[PDB]
């Protein structure tokens, strides 16, 4: 134990970085907590495959259960669902594994808010507190063009998330969400700052409330 | 002045204070509210309240009753006071944000330590047994981990989890006992079964020929008596169920069985340490401590193993606390204490600052 206690007492401080590890190619991304960029690049698309799986399943089996994208699922359940996916595995989102509709909407919030960066980038958060502030007759205007400045990754994963939550409310007589609700859940998922959250909900909505223009 | 170390798992908490040998506390992790107590406590009551386990397959699914197990350990178990002590925890491998920001905004604002630190169950025991590079065997009551390290370092696209464990087995060990005429169902008669699991089970070395020698074996069947007074037996029980650990279709799993995951771990890292890593087999965990473990999985690895490497199964005695050991090493040494999170640092970032300072 006294030979164990002075090697770890050295290692502690010559331990060597995160960054220097990464160097060696020892430490790789995987599909949560990974840049949205590169992993659309491994993946030779712009949308992220586990994005399209959730919705695509989503929107097949949950369009009608109430409170979706609000009720949470089990996160033990939802941390089986990230290794599955992080390993590239024979995956079924309709098997038994996975329980219930809340582990996919719960793995699909989880993918979000474990990037690195933000769905509408560090860089161009600034700008969209800005825009939403603006006058309203100038929001949408403003909110589309610095839609159109952020990268392929981010411009189409947007727009397949969005156009999705906005048929989970068209159908909100069955699952009783609405466009506050939905930018509740997103809010402050999507938009974070590198450094307010009631900005964050109001530009969801607005992109949910105008989807035609703003991705026009 | 002196550290806590809390090691919360899916089973069972180990807490004490850093520069032991051993854990103070061990005691269950469940919580139970009526239809509030917690761990032994809880159980006692088990018709007054309905038990619940906050921590599941290794993560915390329940914050409410969780915040409660803490309380808990610092007031009733260890009997401190947590503004006065810095408190290292542990986590499972590649646990959500979520949880760790959860984790470290309890810690200081419910229980207002003056430092906190989260670090890796599997990197704890991997320090515990002198090295920093090595792949650790993690297996406890709720979930089973193949961790890769190296310098510290977890290496994420790599790790191995299972959610079969100890609690698996159990459930296991209570289904081929129907074979001898008893029926464990209920919860009180499953922690008869488990006991029975902890002290009569073993690993065979080779289960088709374990199998052969059942019946011919003089050695091999056991007595064990219930509470009520009446004595029960077991047989080729003993190792069909942590057969289940290397054969997970014994309980309808399509995964594959430990001695692969730690393979299929090694072959997903860099060959530039796949021989370190070959060589450095760490167990850790209560699952782990079956006889005769350490030399089947030594058995199995060097037959999926090129034959021109070292193999080496690294099994301390102490492993059904690794984790808690080594955190209880790491929080006492000097070139630790600028590691902490501070109280004064948490009032300036919040939660997130977890990210940066622990890893
Ligand atoms: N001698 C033994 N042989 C076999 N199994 C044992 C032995 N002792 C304890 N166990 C099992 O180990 C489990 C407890 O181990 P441990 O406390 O390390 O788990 P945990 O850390 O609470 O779980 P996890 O790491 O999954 O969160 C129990 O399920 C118990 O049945
Ligand atoms: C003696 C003991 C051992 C243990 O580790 O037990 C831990 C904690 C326990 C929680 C409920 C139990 C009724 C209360 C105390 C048991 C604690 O659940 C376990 O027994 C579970 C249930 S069956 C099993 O094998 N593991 C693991
Ligand atoms: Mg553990």
């Amino acid at each position: 134990q006294k030979k164990t206690k002075k090697n770890l007492k050295k290692f502690l401080t010559r331990r060597p970085t995160l960054q220097a590890v990464r160097e060696k190619g020892y430490i790789k991304d995987q599909v949560f907590g990974s840049n949205l960029a590169n992993l659309c690049q491994r993946e030779n698309g712009t949308v992220p495959k586990f994005v399209k799986l959730c919705i695509e399943h989503v929107e097949e089996h949950g369009l009608d259960v109430d409170g979706i994208y609000r009720v949470s699922g089990n996160l033990a359940v939802i941390q089986k669902l990230r290794f599955a996916v992080n390993h590239d595995e024979k995956l079924d989102l309709n098997d038994s594994k996975w329980e219930d509709i809340h582990v996919i909407t719960g793995a699909l919030k989880m993918f979000f808010r474990e990037l690195p960066e933000p769905l509408f980038t560090f860089n161009h958060f600034n700008d969209f507190v800005n825009a939403i502030k603006q006058e309203p007759r100038q929001r949408v205007t403003a909110v589309k063009d610095l839609i159109r400045q952020l990268p392929k990754p981010n411009q189409d994963t947007m727009q397949i998330l969005f156009r999705h939550l906005k048929r989970v409310i068209e159908n909100g007589e069955k699952n009783r969400m609405t466009y506050q609700s939905i930018a509740i859940v997103f809010g402050p998922t999507l938009l974070k700052p590198e450094r307010h959250t009631v900005y964050q909900n109001q530009i969801v909505e607005l992109i949910l409330l105008e989807l035609s223009t703003v991705f026009g | 002045t002196t550290a806590l170390v809390c090691d919360n798992g899916s089973g069972l908490v180990k807490a004490g204070f850093a520069g032991d040998d051993a854990p103070r506390a061990v005691f269950p992790s469940i919580v139970g509210r009526p239809r509030s107590y917690v761990g032994d406590e809880a159980q006692s009551k088990r018709g007054i309240l309905t038990l619940k386990y906050p921590i599941e397959h290794g993560i915390i699914t329940n914050w409410d009753d969780m915040e409660k197990i803490w309380h808990h350990t610092f007031y009733n178990e260890l009997r401190v006071a947590p503004e006065e002590h810095p408190t290292l925890l542990t986590e499972a491998p590649l646990n959500p944000k979520a949880n760790r920001e959860k984790m470290t905004q309890i810690m200081f604002e419910t229980f207002n330590v003056p430092a906190m630190y989260v670090a890796i169950q599997a990197v704890l025991s991997l320090y515990a047994s002198g090295r920093t590079t090595g792949i650790v065997l993690d297996s406890g009551d709720g979930v089973t981990h193949n961790v890769p390290i190296y310098e510290g370092y977890a290496l994420p696209h790599a790790i191995m989890r299972l959610d079969l464990a100890g609690r698996d087995l159990t459930d296991y060990l209570m289904k081929i006992l129907t074979e001898r005429g008893y029926s464990f169902v209920t919860t009180a008669e499953r922690e008869i079964v488990r006991d029975i699991k902890e002290k009569l089970c073993y690993v065979a070395l080779d289960f088709e020929n374990e199998m052969a020698t059942a019946a011919s074996s003089s050695s091999l069947e056991k007595s064990y008596e219930l509470p009520d007074g009446q004595v029960i037996t077991i047989g080729n029980e003993r190792f069909r169920c942590p057969e289940t650990l290397f054969q997970p279709s014994f309980i309808g799993m399509e995964s594959a069985g430990i001695h692969e995951t730690t393979y299929n771990s090694i072959m997903k890292c860099d060959i530039d340490i796949r021989k370190d890593l070959y060589a450095n087999n760490v167990m850790s965990g209560g699952t782990t401590m079956y006889p005769g473990i350490a030399d089947r999985m030594q058995k199995e690895i060097t037959a999926l193993a090129p034959s021109t490497m070292k193999i080496k199964i690294i099994a301390p005695p102490e492993r059904k606390y690794s984790v808690w050991i080594g955190g209880s090493i790491l929080a006492s040494l000097s070139t630790f204490q600028q590691m902490w999170i501070t109280k004064q640092e948490y009032d300036e970032a919040g939660p997130s600052i977890v990210h940066r300072k622990c890893f």
